[PDB]
Parts: C-alpha cells; structure tokens; sequence
RNA sequence: UUUGCUCCACACAAUAUAGAUGGAUACGAAUAAGGCGUCCUUGUGGCGUCGCUGAACCAUAGCAGGCUAGCAACGGUGCACUUGGCGGAAAGGCCUUGGGUGCUUGCUGGCGAAUUGCAAUGUCAUUUUGCGUGGGGAUAAAUCAUUUGUAUACGACUUAGA
RNA sequence: CCCUGAAAAUGGAUGGCGCUCAAGCGUGUUACCUAUACUCUACCGUCAGGGUUGAUAUGAUGCCCUGACGAGUAGGCAGGCGUGGAGGUCAGUGACGAAGCCUAGACCGUAAGGUCGGGUCGAACGGCCUCUAGUGCAGAUCUUGGUGGUAGUAGCAAAUA
RNA sequence: GAACUGGCGAUGCGGGAUGAACCGAACGUAGAGUUAAGGUGCCGGAAUACACGCUCAUCAGACACCACAAAAGGUGUUAGU
C-alpha cells in the first residue's frame, strides 16, 4: 500500500555512482563552445 | 472451391402409382463438381418445395460450357447473403469474359467486401447486360468509354536473385 | 493404430501338457501326439487330451 | 577362422545406466527400473535415457558371437579344453580366471595342439 | 557469391533487409552493411518515434544498467533488428553475428568497393506509392543519435569524391566502348556475333 | 588454367528437422546456381565431399575428407537432401562441400 | 638470467582453421523517373539510344601448366627499381612517370607426358608460434619494502627517497 | 475494415524480431515441410494355427513353417539374474597365488548380471542338478559409524594494566 | 450438483510458444516412403508462391479451446437497399 505521508526522496539520483573518483584531477567535461572570430585563448586554468 | 463450373441439374420426385411422370425441375448451379452442384441442387429443391433427396432422384446433370468464351461480356448479378446481423439483396456488375469467372470474381469480391462465405451466398441471377446505357455502376462503365487507354506507373519487376547490381527502376 | 475387438495375446485357456512330470505319463504323450498327428481317428485326440487333464479333471471310474 | 556368419548388428551398444547413477554416487550404474509415480523416465519423456526392452533383442543366429564369430566356452584345464575338440568352428576357449600360470601353459599348448582358439593366450604370462 | 557483400542500406525497408542478412549470415555469407542512417521503415515518423519511445521504457526495474540495453545509432538499431531474426544466444548465432558489420556512411575500405541492393527489401519496390514512411537517421538522432551531421559532412566529402572517380571512369569506358565499335564488324567480331558474343 | 575446380560449390546448412527436433543422419545442401527441384533433379545421385583440415597427418595427408551423396530435393527453392557415410559433425551449418559430376548422365 | 630484446629475409618444425578453390567488378540522385551518347542561343534544353536483370563484364588453352624461333606493332600482363601525387571515417589503400626483366594462347613452327594401373580432397590455402642461420637497430621500468595524508576497513589512492 | 467509446499499479510480450499492394483481414488455387500415425522390409518377443519317428534327428516343453500382434499406474501372473547356508557331482580352481579390493582396458546378455586382462593381496573358493532362507535398498525428520561444504569463518572484546 | 459420450487419472509422441484434459495420433528395435493436426519472411524444416479485394490506427491487426470487451457513435473508407 501508499507510503500514506508524501516526502521527496532523499539525494539526487544524477550523481551517482557515489564512488571514488578514477582521479584525483577532476575532468574536463565540456569546453566553451568555439567563437572562431575571437583571438586564440585558453578556455580553463589549472590552480591549487 | 472456386475453380468454378456450371451444371444444369434436372430432377424430380420419384414416379409412383398415382403419380408417375413428375414435373422434372431443373436449376443452373455453380460449382467445382459435379457433387457439389448435386448437393446445391438438393438443398435449393428442399428449400422451394417439399422435395428431399430421399424421396427423389437426380434425372440428368450436365456441364454448360460458356457459348462464346473469348469475347468480353458485362454482366449483372443478383445474390442474396446472409450478414452477421440479417439477410439481404444485393445487385453488382462484374465485367468479364464467361459466366463461370464472373461468378469466380463474384465470391472473390462478396468474401473480400462483405466477409460473405459461400455458405452465406445465393446468386439469384447472373445475366449478361445486352448493350450500354444498362450498367449503372461507375466501375464498370468507366471501362466501357471509347478508345480506352491507360498507362501501368510504377512497374515492379520480380528478382530472381538475392542481390541485385544496379539499383532498379520503375518505369514501363 | 489398430481398433482392437479382442484381447490380444491371449493364451488358449487349455493345456498343451500334463502339468505332472511322470516320465512314463510323458511318454504316453509323446505317443498319442504322433498317433493324433498321423491319424485321423478323432479318438486319438480325445485320448491325447484326457492325459493332460488334473487329478480333479480325471475321477475315478 | 570361424564359420561363416551374417553381419553382427548389435541394435544397441550403449551400457543402460541407471537413471542418476552420474548425480549420486550412493546410485550403481547397475540397471534399476525407475517406479516412481512422477518419474520422467518411467513415462519415456523425450530427451531422457532410454529403457531396456525386449525389442532390442539380439539376432538369434548372432547371438553370443564374438566378433571373431565363435562362442566362448570357459575352461579350468585340458579336459574341459578336449569338449571343444570337434567344434573348433563354432567355439573358443577362455581359460578362467584362477587358473594358475604353470597350468596355463599347459591348456595353450594343449589348446594349440587341437586347434582350438584361445580369447586370452596372453594371461599371466612371465618375463 | 562474392567473398564479402557489401549491402548500400539506403532505400531499403529495415525489417526485409534484416531478414535476408540473418539469413545470408546463418548460410555462411560476409555481410557489410553500409548507409545504414538512410534505411527506411513503413509507416510516419511519428508513430515509429511512439515504438522507440515504449522501447525506452522497458528496463531492469532494481538496476537499469543490466535491463534492456536501448541502442540510439542507426546501425544499432539494425543489429537489434538482425537479431531476434538470429538465435545470438548459440555459438552457430555467434559465428552468424561475427561475420557481420554494420557502418553509418561508406567508411574505408568500403567507399571503394562495390554496394549491392536488396530488390526484395527495397522500399520503392516494396511500398505501396503514397504510403508514408520513416527514415532511420531523423529517427535516431530524435531518439538521442549524436552524429548524423558529421556522417553527412563526411559522406558529402566521400560523394564529391567519387564523383571525380566516375567522370574519370566515364571517360575510360566512353574510349574502350568507341574502340571497341571500331574493331567490330572485322573477322573475329562477326564470327563471335555469330557464336553470341 | 586459372581455374581447376570440377564440382560445383554447395552450402551445408543444416539437418534434416522440424520445428524442435533435428535429425543427423540427413543434411540440407544448398547447391550454388540451384533455384527449383526440376534443376535440383539433376544433381540427384551426385557425389558430395565435405573437406576439413587436422592438424595430425593420418595416412600421408593432413586433409580429411567425408564422403556422402545427393539423395532428393528438398522443398521448392532448390536445396537438396544428401546422405553422408558419417553424418556431417553439426558445426559445419554453413561450411562449404563439393558436388561432383560423377555418376554422370551427361 | 645458462650471451638478453626487437625488425627484415631465410629454410625447419609444430599450430589449427564457423570453412579459399578465376575476380568483393567503387558515381550520385530519382523511381508518376533515369543512364549513356551527341549538339547548341548552358537549360529543370533539343535529338538519339538503352533497360524488360549479373543469363552481365573481365578473365579463361599450355607437365596445377615443362623445353623454343620469328612476324606486323610497341601492345598485354606479372616481379623488383623508380618519379611524383591523392587518400585520416577505421586513412594502411588508390593513381601515375621512366627504364630493367620474365611470360605472352595474336599467328605459324619443333619435343615431352603413360604404370596414380577404371574413382578415392589425392594434398597447391590461410593463421599463430618456437628453435636455428645472417643483416639492421635500441641499451628500461614496475612492484614489494621504506615514506606522506589532499586517501583510506583491508586492498586501493595520493606523495617522497641514489 | 478502421477510429471513438477503451483507466492500475516492477519493464514486456500476435512466442520474439519485425511486418503496411503485409509477414494484417476475407476468399480461392497449387507446391512444399514434418509425428512413436499409415504402407513395405529386416530383427526381438508374445499369442495362435500347423509340419516333423517303417535306418531319420542330441532320441521332440527339439527343429521348423505360416499369420497376426506389442501404450500402461494400482494390481495379477510368468520366465530369469544375484546372495548366506545344505545334499550330490565336476577324482573342479588354488601359496607356480583362493577370496576381497582398484581399473574413462576387453568380451557376452534387452536387462538383472556374467566372463577376461592388468594392479594390489595371502588361504581358501567356484560351475552344474537340487534343498533351504534372517536372500537384493536411495529415501523411512530410518539405526550405528565415518566424512564434507559452510570455514581457516563466527568466536577467544565483562572483572581499569 | 446431475445426464450421455469421449478423455485425463494410468500416456509418451507431432501441433496449440508455454500447459493433465484441446487438435492429430496412441508407443517393441531400426531403415525407406507418405501423411495428420499445424505450418512455409527470419528465429525454424517448408513458396518474401500465385490470384481477387479490404484496411493506415498520435492505444492497427495478426487463428479454435485461450488467455476478454459492450451499449452507443464517425461526410474515415468500401460495397449495397
């Protein structure tokens, strides 16, 4: 039968697995999409 | 059983002492054989007069072949089916070359439009319409204008082979 | 498939031979069986079953 | 050689094990006619070991060939070897299994002396 | 008969053409299938669209990376098709399913071998005129394809290409046919004529 | 010459079945340029090899050899029913087998 | 590491084959339309011709293919050399310049074959290797142990150490 | 015929793939596929009907001829296989190796089983005609004994060290 | 819960995917041929046979037992009175 109290689940189903990352370095998924009009430059920066 | 014939089926009651020299019936039966048009002829008697197999006798059954088989007749039709719901009338027109492939055509169509099998038919009549101005259905008649002439677009042709090297085409 | 009218396989009902094991009984049969093959006195035959028959089928006369 | 024979049709050379003889080892191969009610080889469900049947029977004019085409006879010692003295043909002789090896020299002499064959002249042979 | 069929998959009606590869594959035939984005299936794209969307939802309800596996590329889509038409869960359905590619576009060495067609699977022999159907790619991409403008672009490339190949190859057959005609009618040619050739 | 070949290429595709149960001893053939029975009636009779390699030489060779025969037609699209001396082993659905011209009408 | 590793050649041994037995022979698009050829006042142009299947085309003769001289002509086709290009979708292939050399059944010439005994796949392919021969080339790392805590139940992860 | 009427809970079922001048629906004509069914043949068994004795055959519940049959729980009957012991016989086997045991080695029987080879072993044991029974095991939460997986697992953490 | 018959129980085999009972057919061991019921796009043996029509569904339909559908409606389309 129905839970007979309505909640909202709990956690985001969209960050699963929640496993350890394969690196330490986070990666890059998506880059800026591309103004080939603009001059040449970096689209991310590395820092600590 | 549409490898159709027509008989002339003539019969009648069994002579007796009182009553010798019946009245010889006689009915025009299509059908693929001569058992069949037999049977036809036994179940329409008992149903028209009261005159069933057991008291009665086959006197001749012979085959009608087609007077001029090889010239294109129009001919009208009246059956009467039974429907899941009643019985009814139907008049049709079906252009053709003899009777026997008429009345093929007749039960091709009656089973395709109507789900009408041949248990569920009786062709009342098939007679041949003398001249034009008599048909009255567009099918029909649309075949019977002067210097008929139509094209056959798109031509399918058949390939004996699993593949084919060139891509075919449709014309004709 | 065949529509049996009859119980297949069955034995005759009657003996083919003295249920005893006298030798000499025996022999007496082997006697009379060539006597009712090779005659056709019906006699023979009657005699040649009478000497298979049980001690309850032969009473003393 | 042997008499001459029709060929051997043996109509079923495959042993008729025990039905789960391979799942228990408490279960012999040794042939046991399944009785249970529910049991799918007593109700000859396709895909199943088959029964023994008298069906299977052996030709009676090739039965208890070898297929040399002799019979075999066992024998303990030369007398019981010379019975098969005028059926060479037809008979072999199969010196049993206790017989000792000194004696066995003596029925395969004996043996080849009349022409009887022999199924096993090389049991208990010393070198 | 040839070692490997290569299959030009534009035009032809997905289901017919799945039957006669499972069936030349089960036979021991090499099937390449290539264009396989141009492929068609009866009836309007968007009843097609409501089939891949019921498709979708069937999964593994406890975890959906084990249930049905729902495959976007339209070369994907035909495989799924090949089987079912194919017993994959044997060794003989595994050989089968070995000697078959499916490709989006001609890619290399295909793009300069000869493709084949499938009368029996063609849509414009199959069809009845007037009846509408659906084209693999469209449907691919709305289902979640991500390629079908790159396969384009490169097939366009590949088009233009073959092109040049074919006004060259013109050229030569348009001298040999002319030659040809004009060594006819000698001594050879008429004895030949006379023999059919 | 560059060709030698004096049989004519065949397909074993599979025994001789109904929907679920197969029998061995019969194996369907697929004769290459074979479209009906009537053609298929000619090779009736005919000779068939199924060649395979071992990797052991067993009587001066490497490459044995089944032999069988073309019994009957089979169906209307041009296979035929062959018999072999020993059934075909069941992983050669799909392998290729050799009919011979021999014993010729011709 | 019983003088290692790797790559070309090479004869040997194994190997094991989802199945060689003349050739996978390349436009694109349309199908109530097209292909090819030709011509022009270059088009969504005129004219002609074709399809109705690859039943085609190419190839195809020679001890499983041995031994040889020419004739018109400078063809055809392999094998190494070589000139330049083109091809990145999985390119790993396609095209081309020139010479050398073998064969040529385009035609006319010259010898042989047998006895596998009247058939027996009658062995001609394609993989993966290991041992040798003779030429070329290169001259490391990882793990354990120790160490850190951006990590951690243990593994694992992240650091450092000639 | 199609559509509306036509709403249920894990994702899902014309069996599946898929199929649209069908690979759908109605109807017709053929060809083809395959059951332990039908036809013919062989072999096994059963039942039935028969032949076979004046020098001719293991001397007859033997040999042979002919025909037809063959599903089966509960159950009935018949013919056989195997075990302990008893009378008789084979003047049987055996320390030159009995019995037992092991043997993806061989042969016979439809089968119960029988026989042989090889290895191990050390003292008794078989074939045949009969007699006799405390005579055949997969189960009984069967009895007694022995041994697994679980598993190098749970646990060996109260009483300050 | 009764009647008659045929079955299952006690029974495998081919077909209905699957299933005690439905269809076909009942069974010694084999070979050859032919079929039953059911089928012949592929799974899957067997015509992507031939022929006349009907149907396009933004929940099509697709074989008896059997795994459902009604009253009521539609200038959808097809025949007819």
């Amino acid at each position: 039968s129905h839970r007979k109290y309505e909640a909202p689940r709990h956690g985001h189903l969209g960050f699963l697995p929640r496993k350890r990352a394969a690196s330490i370095r986070a990666r890059v998924k998506a880059f800026p999409k591309d103004d080939r009009s603009k001059p040449v430059a970096l689209t991310s920066f590395l820092g600590y | 059983m549409a490898h159709f014939k027509e008989y002339q089926v003539i019969g009648r009651r069994l002579p007796t002492e009182s009553v010798p020299e019946p009245k010889l019936f006689r009915m025009r039966i299509f059908a693929s054989n001569e058992v069949i048009a037999k049977s036809r002829y036994w179940y329409f008697l008992q149903k028209l007069h009261k005159v069933k197999k057991a008291s009665g006798e086959i006197v001749s059954i012979n085959q009608i072949n087609e007077a001029h088989p090889t010239k294109v007749k129009n001919f009208g039709v009246w059956v009467r089916y039974d429907s899941r719901s009643g019985t009814h009338n139907m008049y049709k027109e079906i252009r053709d070359v003899s009777r026997v492939a008429a009345v093929e055509t007749l039960y091709q169509d009656m089973a395709a439009r109507h789900r009408a099998r041949f248990r569920s038919i009786h062709i009342l009549k098939v007679a041949e319409i003398e001249k034009t101005a008599d048909v009255k259905r567009q099918y029909v008649k649309q075949f019977l204008t002067k210097d008929l002439k139509f094209p056959l677009p798109h031509r399918v042709q058949k390939s004996t082979k699993t593949f084919s090297y060139k891509r075919p085409s449709t014309f004709y | 498939g065949i529509d049996h009218t009859s119980k297949q396989h069955k034995r005759s009902g009657h003996r083919t031979a003295p249920k005893s094991d006298n030798v000499y009984l025996k022999l007496l049969v082997k006697l009379y069986t060539f006597l009712a093959r090779r005659t056709d006195a019906p006699f023979n035959k009657v005699v040649l079953k009478a000497l298979f028959l049980s001690k309850i089928n032969r009473p003393p006369v | 050689a042997s008499l001459p024979h029709p060929k051997i049709v043996k109509k079923h050379t495959k042993k008729f094990k025990r039905h789960h003889s391979d799942r228990y080892h408490r279960v012999a191969e040794n042939w046991r006619k399944q009785k249970g009610i529910d049991s799918v080889v007593r109700r000859r469900f396709r895909g199943n070991i088959s029964q023994p049947k008298i069906g299977y029977g052996s030709n009676k004019k090739t039965k208890f060939l070898s297929p040399s085409g002799h019979k075999t006879f066992l024998v303990a010692n030369v007398k019981d070897l010379e019975t098969l003295t005028m059926h060479t043909k037809t008979y072999a002789a199969e010196i049993a299994h206790n017989i000792s090896a000194k004696n066995r020299v003596v029925i395969l002499a004996r043996a080849k002396a009349l022409g009887i064959k022999v199924t096993n002249p090389k049991g208990r042979l010393a070198l | 008969v040839e070692p490997v069929v290569v299959i030009d998959g534009k035009g032809h009606l997905v289901g017919r053409l799945a039957s006669v590869v499972a069936k030349q594959l089960l036979n021991g035939q090499k099937i390449v299938v290539v264009r396989a984005e141009e492929l068609n299936i009866s009836g309007e794209f968007f009843r097609n669209k409501l089939k891949y969307h019921d498709f979708l939802r069937k999964a593994t309800a406890f975890n959906k990376t084990r249930g049905p596996f729902h495959f976007r590329a339209p070369s994907r889509i035909f495989y799924k098709a090949l089987r079912g038409m194919v017993s994959h869960k044997t060794a003989r359905g595994k050989a089968a399913l070995e000697r078959l590619k499916v490709f989006e576009g001609i890619p290399p060495p295909y793009d300069k071998k000869k493709r084949v067609v499938v009368p029996q699977a063609l849509r414009v022999l199959r069809l009845k005129p007037g009846r509408k159907y659906t084209t693999l790619g469209k449907l691919s991409t709305s289902v979640g394809w991500k390629y079908e403008d790159v396969v384009a672009k490169l097939e366009a490339k590949r088009k233009v290409s073959s092109a040049e190949y074919y006004a060259k190859k013109r050229a030569f057959t348009k001298k040999v046919a002319s030659a040809n005609a004009t060594a006819a009618e000698s001594d050879v040619a008429k004895q030949l004529a006379a023999l059919g050739y | 010459a560059e060709s030698h070949r004096l049989y004519v290429k065949g397909k074993h595709l599979s025994y001789q079945r109904s929907k679920r149960v197969n029998n061995p001893n019969v194996s369907l053939i697929k004769i290459e340029g074979v479209a009906t029975p009537q053609d298929a009636q000619f090779y009736l009779g005919k000779r068939i090899a199924y060649v395979y390699r071992a990797s052991k030489e067993v009587r001066g060779s490497k490459i044995r050899v089944m032999w069988g025969k073309v019994t009957r037609t089979h169906g209307n699209s041009g296979v035929v029913r062959a018999t072999f001396r020993n059934n075909l082993p069941a992983k050669t659905f799909g392998a290729s087998v050799r009919i011979f011209l021999y014993p010729s009408n011709i």
